[PDB]
RNA sequence: GACGGGGCCCCGCACAAGCGGCGGAGCAUGCGGAUUAAUUCGAUGCAACGCGUAGAACCUUACCUGGGUUUGACAUGGAUCGGGAGUGCUCAGAGAUGGGUGUGCCUCUUGGUCGGUUCACAGGUGGUGCAUGGCUGUCGUCAGCUCGUGUCGUGAGAUGUUGGGUUAAGUCCCGCAACGAGCGCAACCCUUGUUCACUGUUGCCAGCACGUUAUGGUGGGGACUCAGUGGAGACCGCCGGGGUCAACUCGGAGGAAGGUGGGGAUGACGUCAAGUCAUCAUGCCCCUUAUGUCCAGGGCUUCACGCAUGCUACAAUGGCUGGUACAGAGAGUGGCGAGCCUGUGAGGGUGAGCGAAUCUCGGAAAGCCGGUCUCAGUUCGGAUUGGGGUCUGCAACUCGACCUCAUGAAGUCGGAGUCGCUAGUAAUCGCAGAUCAGCAACGCUGCGGUGAAUACGUUCCCGGGGCUUGU
């Protein structure tokens, strides 16, 4: 209701922007293919589960770094499906896209992933006090040493809209060297959605752009 | 397993505060071993199950 | 302020005639933030002073200020369900303060065409111990006269 | 002699593509003028906070654009190929004006 | 925004004056902005997220 | 009776007293000193009757002035009446015609404000 | 104690986003501020104290002449940054005979009083919208 | 109002209507909704139904007309007086 | 727990001390009401009302009248007949659309692309913000809100978190059945104030050489300024007093800056079923030859009125006029446009330069100086109204800005009441940007110029904080 977004917050301090390239006439446009491959790529890999997606621009080539838990989805059997989503993704925009594939270390660390995990559940129909306990035990037993979970809405199909969250460690959002992962689902349930935000204090970085990336 | 316990009831407490109420779960526990040793175990929590662990772990310090 | 006595910020001296009591004045006058004008009205009006007598302008311009300077003023008070008019001394800081804004106040109300000799007239006819700066001087001490039953209520 | 504009959003990375350029064309002689800062752009863009009846609140964003200079005084056009082949990151721009 | 009004404004606008922008993320037509389309919420989710680079909040 | 129909108003410069007459502005009255080739700067109560008459000359063969330029003015107001366009329509209600605003003020055509009674609330 | 040293040299003055370089040099004490001399700079005796009475509480007086390149801000601003700046070119001359009064006078420091920013919701820096309650 | 070195701006539709009922009599109504337009000379002596919104308004142009644009005489709002 | 017309202790432009306003006038703008075919919808004490709107003539547009359309204006998938789709010119029409006429797939024997007929289906700014997510206001930059374990009590619960001192601060210090930790405070970030190193163009010009007279224009220069990267610098660190002490506090030195240096970002647990189904998303309900969808015209701009936020004023600290100084921050290729010519001017015609530290916007205005007006409802004020225009646009009637000529309204400092502000602040002065063909922008977000008065103080008014007492 009145929190930043804490990736916003640090952006340019602690944490870096998804894209990177440089355009001061097709500014907009290159926005709109981004929105575009994002969107494309968000409805058709949630399976997968998406981390984040990065785009990088050289010369009317474009390179999409998708970070995911589970790339077996992404890549299919020998490849077939990273070829077919990429040949989806030059029918989309027009331009030579070349796609790489990154794991995540600790998807139980990465907060996405988490809300991922959590908003799944949820819509599966778990109940949301062990679903959250257990995402809380779980990044813990990682190493985080923070987490903080909060599900809002008509948790366990109710009436009235509730606001159940979990915490422990330390979670400093006002700190802007605490590198602070913050992820957000919606699960779908038969009962509208529920909105699912994870924090997880990382640690805490330097400078230099966090060490330039440590 | 080892030892045999029952809930004897849990109740719904709330503190009232400028917000609103702050509700809160307390257990009955008694655990015993079945031939003669027996205590009983009070626990507060926000949750049902947090309240009744504290309980239980709070009796096994009590078997006379 | 309930934490404590603000501090002043230092009054600078005038230039040409050298007291700081020309330098308050024009900034008394410094209406819309014009500097420039303020003190071009002020230094007119000095000069009409040692045009119309030979003594000094910044004399004259003290004398009068010593002609209107009050001593002692009426604050209202809330003791019980009647206000009351509490006589209380001036200090000199707030007398000089007060003289000066009369002074301004009473030159701006002045019936004649530019400001510049509204103020010379009024310095000239408050040093000589006529004027309406002079008049609501003595007015005041006259309340505070009538008034002066409750000096006993000062803290 | 030779004209190298860079421009990128990340000063970091304008400075080590400065270094990578001075650096190359040194490697191949040619002795070139120190990277000169030029003014950064500053755009600035306000936004209501809220999607509604909220116009009190807002939230100030900025696009800084940063810029560096480089002259190649030596003609080298063994340097000419090097700047012309060699790879830079994707968020910096290069312009080159023979 | 409606899907129609969404393709009409994709579309040319027979005369010349008669186009305007919509979110080309979002479709809203009331605050849009030229320098990378979008819209007022748009632009403050997505820098947000940090989809747009160059753009940080500013505290001058 | 100085000029044309209206007394020039002694003892003021004679560039305002021309503006002081109908149909001349402060414009019209230095065009008009500049052709008669009469200072603006000396008051109108020096003025000899020739360079008065020549004066008069020139308002009169180059401006519409006075009772023309008013009985024109009420003329095209009629004929608007008359013709009933919008604006001719607003100039009988009495009200704006040149598409101002009339919610909220309007004033200088509505006349005085004539509050009026109106639903009281429980 | 001693009547300080001539001696030529330079400094920069700044106040209130202007700028003023200054080098002072022995002389007669004339003046030229960006080319013109200092009663056309400074038309009027407002604030050319401000910018003469460093000499004044130096030691040295007004047989030193100075030149002065002056950039930004308004005509306070100016003379402030013009005063400033041979506040610290007599004080790097002669920073032992000089020094003390200089400094004392509150000379050798630059006041960092700058236009506040605006804010939004307010009208001005700080002036805010007229509280209307119902 | 526009530019005299464009002209009159004339519907060209309206224009073509009126150029008929010149040519084939002067004696009909004409059904337009180019409120847009300028009434023109070569109408005089016509009627036209300007529309107002909501119907189309008979206006009969005569003499006078010329330097005005034909929704000037179809009013669009209905006032009438508060109260009554 | 909350509240108290209970106490003690506190804090905030909360008063007081001051300065300038609002409430009166005209206009701009939002809203209520009324009106209307429609005056689309949302916002409603603070915390709705120059708010969603960072741009309503068409469009936007969601509304109204009327004219069209029905797998639909737009998606995705199966079949089925196909080769053009898609378009140029014309005709009818307000347009939608319909009719002409020209042009007419690339592979391949089975694709890209479209067609119908269907079939699935789409579509909805239709309902519910008390079904929701997201985002936001708000109490409130307020100093707080809690937890683990222990302990006390049958229990809710308490202790910690009370007390003494201190602090902007639950900031620390002392004692203490508490010992700890967490979210808040603070700091890390941005900006501003000093300084060093590095670099030197499109920036700068101290010493050197010419330049058309001239312009750092020139070779050149790392000095100065500045640009922008990386450092240094402030920590009650030093000195003295107070404070057992201890935290803190006072004074001083050094210093650009001293006790948080100024400002921004940052808004704890939660409250208000607070705003938003209309940015988006979505549960359920509702519409489906219509609540979809296309089009022209109209409306969102109405006007007996009421409120609110502003602007210009009521003049001489001023108006008019000639001359002449000093900015910052920004924008620009369907763009910023210099220069010259033309016009009273808006502008027009030519038209370099600049994707921009280069070129353009560009003039800064207030101010200073000379002249003039002489207290006049005016040489104040610039509303309204009449004429003649310019530009943008398919098009300025409803309903644009601007120029010019004429017209010259209320207004003489504003009732009860009420608002902002503690310093480069208030007051005022201009400038730039977003949206944007144009613009109703006086709005909004920024930028610098000039630049105050006052704060004894907490008694009173409003909001809040700690403890305690009563219910
Ligand atoms: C009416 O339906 N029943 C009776 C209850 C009700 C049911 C469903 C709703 O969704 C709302 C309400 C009550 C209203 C009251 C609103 C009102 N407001 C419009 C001025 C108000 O007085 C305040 C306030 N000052 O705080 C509110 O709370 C308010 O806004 C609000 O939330 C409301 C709702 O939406
Ligand atoms: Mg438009
Ligand atoms: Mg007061
Ligand atoms: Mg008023
Ligand atoms: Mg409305
Ligand atoms: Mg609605
Ligand atoms: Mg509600
Ligand atoms: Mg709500
Ligand atoms: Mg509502
Ligand atoms: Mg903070
Ligand atoms: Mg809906
Ligand atoms: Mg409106
Ligand atoms: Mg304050
Ligand atoms: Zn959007």
């Amino acid at each position: 209701g009145q929190k930043i977004n804490p990736h916003g917050f640090r952006l340019g301090v602690t944490t870096d922007h998804k894209t990177r390239w440089y355009a001061e006439k097709q500014y907009a446009e290159l926005v709109g293919e981004d929105v575009k491959i994002r969107e494309w790529l968000h409805k058709n890999l949630e399976r997968a589960g998406l981390s984040s997606i990065e785009i990088e621009r050289r010369s009317e080539r474009v390179t999409i770094f998708l970070y995911a838990a589970r790339p077996g989805i992404v890549i299919g059997r020998n490849g077939a499906e990273a070829e077919r989503v990429r040949g989806e993704l030059e029918k989309l925009t027009g331009k030579q896209i070349q796609l790489n594939i990154l794991e995540v270390k600790s998807p139980e660390t990465d907060a996405q992933l988490v809300a991922q995990g959590i908003a799944e559940q949820l819509a599966a129909r778990v109940a949301f006090r062990r679903a959250m306990r257990k995402a809380q035990q779980s990044a813990m037993n990682a190493g985080a040493l923070g987490i903080r979970i909060k599900c809002s809405g008509r948790l366990g199909g109710a009436e009235m809209s509730r606001s159940e969250g979990y915490r422990e460690g330390r979670v400093p959002l006002h700190t802007l060297r605490a590198d602070i992962d913050y992820g957000f689902f919606e699960a779908r349930t038969t009962f509208g959605r529920i909105g699912v935000k994870v924090w997880i204090y990382k640690g805490d970085v330097t400078g230099t752009r966090a060490e330039r990336a440590a | 397993n080892e030892y045999l316990e029952r809930v004897v009831a849990i109740n719904r407490v709330a503190k009232v505060v400028q917000g609103g109420r702050r509700f809160s779960f307390t257990a009955l526990v008694v655990v015993g071993d079945g031939e003669g040793s027996v205590g009983v175990g009070y626990g507060k929590a926000k949750e049902v199950p947090a309240a009744i662990a504290k309980a239980v772990e709070e009796a096994k310090k009590h078997f006379f | 302020p309930r934490k404590g006595p603000a501090p002043k910020r230092p009054v600078m001296v005038d230039p040409v005639y050298g007291s700081p009591l020309v330098s308050q004045l024009v900034s008394k006058i410094l209406l819309d933030g014009k500097k420039t004008v303020a003190q071009n009205i002020v230094y007119t009006a000095l000069e009409g002073c040692r045009a119309k007598n030979n003594t000094d302008p910044v004399q004259t311009l003290k004398r009068a200020l010593d002609n209107i300077k009050p001593s002692l003023e009426v604050k209202s008070r809330r003791v019980g369900g009647a206000t009351y008019q509490v006589p209380v001394e001036v200090k000199p800081a707030r007398q000089t303060t007060l003289a000066m804004r009369w002074l301004v106040n009473f030159s701006r109300e002045r019936r004649e065409k530019t400001m510049a000799e509204r103020l010379m007239n009024e310095i000239l006819d408050a040093s000589n111990g006529l004027g309406a700066s002079v008049k609501r001087r003595e007015d005041t001490h006259k309340m505070a006269e009538a008034n002066r039953a409750f000096a006993h209520y000062r803290w | 002699k030779i004209r190298i504009r860079l421009r990128a959003y990340d000063h970091e990375v304008i400075d080590s593509s400065a270094r990578k350029i001075v650096d190359t064309v040194t490697r191949t002689g040619a002795k070139v003028a120190g990277p000169v800062p030029l003014p950064t752009e500053k755009n600035v863009f306000c936004v209501i906070r809220s999607p509604h009846k909220y116009k009190d609140s807002r939230e100030h964003f900025e696009m800084r654009t940063h810029k560096r200079l480089i002259d190649i005084l030596e003609p080298t056009p063994k340097t000419v190929d090097s700047l012309m082949r060699l790879d830079l990151p994707a968020g910096v721009d290069i312009e080159i004006k023979l | 925004a409606k899907t129609a009004l969404k393709v009409k404004a994709a579309r040319k606008p027979k005369f010349g004056v008669r186009a305007y922008t919509r979110c080309q993320r979002c479709g809203r037509p009331h605050s849009v902005y030229r320098k990378f389309g979008l819209c007022r919420i748009c632009l403050r989710e997505m820098a947000h997220a940090g989809q747009l680079p160059g753009v940080t909040k500013s505290s001058w | 009776a100085r000029l044309i129909g209206v007394d020039l108003p002694r003892d003021k410069r004679l560039e305002v007293a021309l503006t002081y007459i109908y149909g001349i502005g402060r414009t019209r009255a230095t065009e008009t000193l500049k052709a008669t080739g009469i200072s603006g700067d000396l008051r109108v109560h020096e003025l000899t009757d020739d360079q008065l008459v020549a004066l008069r000359d020139h308002i009169e063969a180059n401006y519409h002035v006075e009772g023309d330029l008013r009985r024109e003015v009420a003329a095209d107001i009629r004929r608007k009446i008359e013709i009933g366009t919008y604006q001719g329509r607003r100039h009988r209600s009495g009200l704006p015609v040149r598409g101002q605003r009339t919610r909220t003020n309007a004033r200088t055509r509505k006349g005085k404000r004539k509050a009026v009674a109106k639903k009281k609330a429980k | 104690k001693r009547p300080a040293m001539i001696a030529p040299g330079a400094a920069t003055g700044r106040r209130k986003e202007a700028i003023a370089r200054v080098r002072i040099t022995p002389g007669s004490g004339q003046w030229k501020i960006n080319g013109r001399t200092l009663e056309d700079y400074f038309p009027n005796k407002v604030h050319q104290q401000i910018v003469t009475e460093p000499f004044a509480t130096a030691g040295v007086e007004g047989a030193y002449d100075v030149i002065a390149r002056i950039g930004g801000g308004g005509v306070t601003g100016q003379a402030g940054a013009l005063r400033l700046g041979i506040a610290r070119a007599l004080n790097n001359v002669d920073p032992e005979a000089s020094r003390p009064a200089l400094k004392k006078a509150g000379m050798l420091t630059r006041d960092a009083r700058v236009k506040e920013r605006k804010k939004a919701g307010l009208k001005k820096a700080r002036k805010a919208p007229q509280y209307s309650k119902r | 109002p526009r530019s005299l070195k464009k002209g009159p701006f004339v519907d060209e539709h309206l224009a073509k209507k009126v150029t008929a009922q010149n040519e084939a009599g002067t004696h009909n109504v004409i059904k337009t909704w180019s409120r847009r337009s300028m009434v023109t000379p070569d109408m005089i002596g016509h009627t036209i139904g300007v529309h107002d919104g909501r119907k189309h308004v008979p206006v009969f142009v005569t003499e006078s007309m010329v330097g005005h644009k034909l929704g000037e005489f179809a009013p669009t709002r209905t006032f009438k007086g508060h109260v009554k």
